[PDB]
């Protein structure tokens, strides 16, 4: 509720296995929420991908998502450092919802069906020797 | 090759200090020398500054002032504290070598080093080279005019 959307991409349709989902990507700008509650009274741009759900219960995970940010709130204030990724989703009608998709989805099945192999592997191919600064870096984000 | 001393790898250390053992072994001029005792004392304080620098903030690159280097450093604070316990053992032991032939000059060279303003600010802190300058002078002394000539 904090963007307002500007455009879709007429090309980016592409359903999924399932009930009949699919997924959408748009073109967005970011403004606030004063500003936009202002500005839909008279009338930093990304791209942003959206997945709807029919026929599917929305609600645990708002418990599962609220107790996520509550507990970041908590570690951030602490001044921790711990990472999380709290996605948004809204359920709108019975059965019925919209789930964001993080940036650059990456599937861990997905990975293994093409590797076959531990993810040490996957991980020396793609930064290199454990004696680089960049598979140090990756290792702290990871423990992080 | 005192620069390439601290290589982070494990055999480039080593034939660095070959290489370093025999050029000083075949020109010993070279330990009276008034620019390679300035530098050792640089790379020595910024080894000891580095001791302690927040390991998990990222950039352990560090510049070498009044020489145009860098140094890497590793990540656990094991292997700096063994790095530069090892380093600390080769300036003590040039320091030796040199005093032992020519006293004069080299104590000249030291009493000139310790005359510099920008180091009278850090002092008061630890400053590792001062320290290390200031101690190396005494063990090595020899006797004076008066006292050159006596039997025990």
């Amino acid at each position: 509720p904090e963007a307002i959307v500007l455009d879709i991409d007429y090309k980016s349709g592409t359903p999924m296995q399932s009930k009949a989902p699919y997924l959408a990507k748009f073109k967005v700008k970011r403004c606030g929420v004063s500003e936009l509650e202002k500005e839909g009274l008279r009338c930093k741009i990304s791209w942003q991908a959206a997945i709807f759900k029919v026929g599917d219960d929305c609600r645990q995970d708002m418990l599962a998502l609220q107790i996520i940010d509550l507990f970041k709130n908590i570690f951030q204030l602490v001044g921790l450092d711990l990472f999380v990724f709290p996605y948004r989703v809204v359920a709108t009608a019975p059965g019925c919802g919209v789930i964001e998709c993080i940036p650059d989805c990456t599937s861990r099945d997905q990975l293994g069906r093409q590797t076959d192999f531990g993810m040490y592997d996957y991980f020396t191919r793609q930064y290199g020797d454990e004696s680089t600064l960049a598979f140090q870096q990756a290792r702290y984000n990871f423990i992080r | 090759l005192l620069v390439n001393f601290n290589h982070i790898h494990k055999r480039i250390r080593r034939v660095a200090d070959k290489y370093l053992s025999g050029l000083v072994d075949k020109f010993p001029h070279l330990l009276w020398s008034g620019t390679v005792l300035k530098t050792m004392l640089d790379i020595l304080q910024t080894l000891s500054l580095s001791l302690s620098a927040d390991i998990h903030k990222d950039q352990p690159y560090y510049d070498i002032p009044d020489a145009p280097y860098r140094i890497t450093v590793p990540d656990t604070y094991e292997a700096r504290e063994s790095i530069v316990k090892d380093f600390a053992a080769r300036c003590g032991m040039i320091l030796q070598e040199a005093m032992k032939w020519a006293p004069t000059v080299t104590k000249s060279h030291l009493q000139e080093y310790l005359n510099k303003h920008q180091n009278w600010v850090s002092g008061l802190s630890q400053h590792t080279g001062l320290a290390m300058a200031t101690e190396s002078i005494l063990h090595f002394a020899g006797y004076n005019k008066q006292n050159t000539t006596l039997g025990a």
